[PDB]
C-alpha cells in the first residue's frame, strides 16, 4: 500500500462518485490524492489481499463482515475520542464493536423496504399471500407484480425471518453460535411461500439485481424490494414510486437484517492518520454525508446532526419502520458461513435443485459442521502448542496431528508451525502425518 | 489472527 495517498473500496451500488467528491475536497486541503474504487466482490477480495499487506487503506461494507476481518487481524483499531463518539448514535458504535474494540466507523443504517409504482399500484398489498392474485391481474396487462434480487439472500431473508427464521440466537447481548435458526419451522414456511410463487410463474428464479432494477425503473413490474441506495436511479427514471412497509407473512412482519454501512482501516495501511483525518473530519460531517447521499441515498445516517434533517423524508420514515421490525445483523465471524449456506439454500430451492426442506436442512447442517470443525481445529492447535511449551512432546504432537487431520490442504499451516516449533519437534510432527 | 487466516468456509 502506498504511503501518502488513500485508496478506498466501496460497493458499486453506493455513492462512490459522491465519496470521490469528498476525496477531492480532502486533496484540495491536504496533500493527498484519494482514489475511490468499486471492485466486484470487494467483501471477498479484501480478506484475500489484506492478508498479504495489500488492498485499500479504507474498506466500506455493512458491519456484518467486520468481525471476521478483525478476527483475521485485518483491521486497525480505531481511535475516536469521546467527543467524536458523541456525534454518532450509540447503537451504531455497538455495531462496529468487536471483542471490546471499535474496529470501524459507522456511516449509515440500511434496511430493505417495499418500493412500489403508484401509477400501476395505488394501494400495494399488505401481505405476501396477496401477491399471486395481484400478479395474475397485472400479467393480463403485460406487467408483473414483483421483481427483486433472488441471487442474494439478503433480499429473501426478511420473508424467511418473518415467521421465525434466525441466524444465531441472541442471548442477553451475545449470540449463541450453537443455536442456529435456518431450518426451523418459520424459515421453512417463508421459503416455501417464495418457492411456490416461482413454481406458479409469479416470479422467475433467475431474477438478479440488474434485471429487477431495470424492470421496476422501466415500469414493467409494480413492486421491488431494495434499499435506499436504489432511490436515485428510480428518481432518474421518473416512475412515481412509494417506499413502504414490507408485506407480512402469516400475519407477522417481515424482519429484514439491518446493516450499518461502516468504514474500516486496513491493518497494513501506512496512512492510518490520513484515513482518520478523512473519515472523522471530511466524511462524517454534514457536508461529507450530503455529498455521498446526493449521489446515492445512504439511509438513516449515524451522524446525529445530519440524521435530524433526513428523518423528515417519508422514505426514511419507511426505512426506519422496516428496520424496527427487523434486527441489526451480528458482526461475528460466523456470519460469513451463515450467508454462504443460506445463499446456496435459496438458489437451490428457487431453481428446483432441492426441495425447500432439503435445502434448508442442508444449510443448517453445513453451518453447524463448518463451525464445529473450525472450533476443533483451533482448540487442538492451542492445546498442542501449550503442551509443547511444557515439554510433553508426545501429547503436544498428538493434538497438532488432530488439527492437521481436519485440514485438507495443510501446507500453509505446516509453514506457520515450522516458524514457532523447535526444529526437532517439527521433525517429530512431520513423521506423524 | 495467524491461525484464523488459515480457515475459510471452503476449508483449510
Ligand atoms: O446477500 C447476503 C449479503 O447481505 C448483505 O449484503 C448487502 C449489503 O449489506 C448492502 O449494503 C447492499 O450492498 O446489498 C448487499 C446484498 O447484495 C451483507 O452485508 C453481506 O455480508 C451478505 O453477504
Ligand atoms: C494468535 C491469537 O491470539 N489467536 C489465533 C489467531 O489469531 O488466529
Amino acid at each position: 500500500i502506498e504511503e501518502g495517498k488513500l485508496v478506498i473500496w466501496i460497493n458499486g451500488d453506493k455513492g462512490y462518485n459522491g465519496l470521490a467528491e469528498v476525496g477531492k475536497k480532502f486533496e484540495k486541503d491536504t496533500g493527498i490524492k484519494v482514489t475511490v474504487e468499486h471492485p466486484d466482490k470487494l467483501e471477498e477480495k479484501f480478506p484475500q489481499v489484506a492478508a498479504t499487506g495489500d488492498g485499500p487503506d479504507i474498506i466500506f461494507w455493512a458491519h456484518d463482515r467486520f468481525g471476521g476481518y478483525a478476527q483475521s487481524g485485518l483491521l486497525a483499531e480505531i481511535t475516536p475520542d469521546k467527543a467524536f463518539q458523541d456525534k454518532l448514535y450509540p447503537f451504531t458504535w455497538d455495531a462496529v464493536r468487536y471483542n471490546g474494540k471499535l474496529i470501524a466507523y459507522p456511516i449509515a443504517v440500511e434496511a430493505l423496504s417495499l418500493i412500489y409504482n403508484k401509477d400501476l399500484l395505488p394501494n400495494p398489498p399488505k401481505t405476501w399471500e396477496e401477491i399471486p392474485a395481484l400478479d395474475k391481474e397485472l400479467k393480463a396487462k403485460g406487467k408483473s407484480a414483483l421483481m427483486f434480487n433472488l441471487q442474494e439472500p439478503y433480499f429473501t431473508w426478511p420473508l424467511i425471518a418473518a415467521d421465525g427464521g434466525y441466524a444465531f440466537k441472541y442471548e442477553n447481548g451475545k449470540y449463541d453460535i450453537k443455536d442456529v435458526g435456518v431450518d426451523n419451522a418459520g424459515a421453512k414456511a417463508g421459503l416455501t411461500f417464495l418457492v411456490d410463487l416461482i413454481k406458479n410463474k409469479h416470479m422467475n428464479a433467475d431474477t438478479d439485481y440488474s434485471i429487477a432494477e431495470a424492470a421496476f425503473n422501466k415500469g414493467e413490474t409494480a413492486m421491488t424490494i431494495n434499499g435506499p441506495w436504489a432511490w436515485s436511479n428510480i428518481d432518474t427514471s421518473k416512475v412515481n414510486y412509494g417506499v413502504t412497509v414490507l408485506p407480512t407473512f402469516k400475519g407477522q412482519p417481515s424482519k429484514p437484517f439491518v446493516g450499518v454501512l461502516s468504514a474500516g482501516i486496513n491493518a497494513a495501511s501506512p496512512n492510518k492518520e490520513l484515513a482518520k483525518e478523512f473519515l472523522e473530519n471530511y466524511l462524517l460531517t454534514d457536508e461529507g454525508l450530503e455529498a455521498v447521499n446526493k449521489d446515492k441515498p445512504l439511509g438513516a445516517v449515524a451522524l446525529k446532526s445530519y440524521e435530524e434533517e433526513l428523518v423528515k423524508d417519508p422514505r426514511i420514515a419507511a426505512t426506519m419502520e422496516n428496520a424496527q421490525k427487523g434486527e441489526i445483523m451480528p458482526n461475528i465471524p460466523q456470519m460469513s458461513a451463515f450467508w454462504y449456506a443460506v445463499r446456496t439454500a435459496v438458489i437451490n430451492a428457487a431453481s428446483g435443485r432441492q426441495t425447500v426442506d432439503e435445502a434448508l436442512k442442508d444449510a443448517q447442517t453445513r453451518i453447524k459442521e463448518a463451525l464445529a470443525v473450525q472450533k476443533f481445529f483451533l482448540e487442538e492447535i492451542q492445546l498442542g502448542e501449550e503442551l509443547l511449551a511444557q515439554g510433553d512432546y508426545e501429547k503436544g504432537v498428538d493434538h497438532l496431528t488432530n488439527a492437521i487431520a481436519v485440514c485438507g490442504q495443510p501446507q500453509q499451516l505446516l509453514q506457520v508451525l515450522q516458524q514457532t516449533l523447535p526444529p526437532p519437534v517439527f521433525q517429530m510432527l512431520l513423521t506423524k502425518l | 489472527p495467524r491461525l484464523s487466516r488459515l480457515l475459510s468456509y471452503a476449508g483449510c
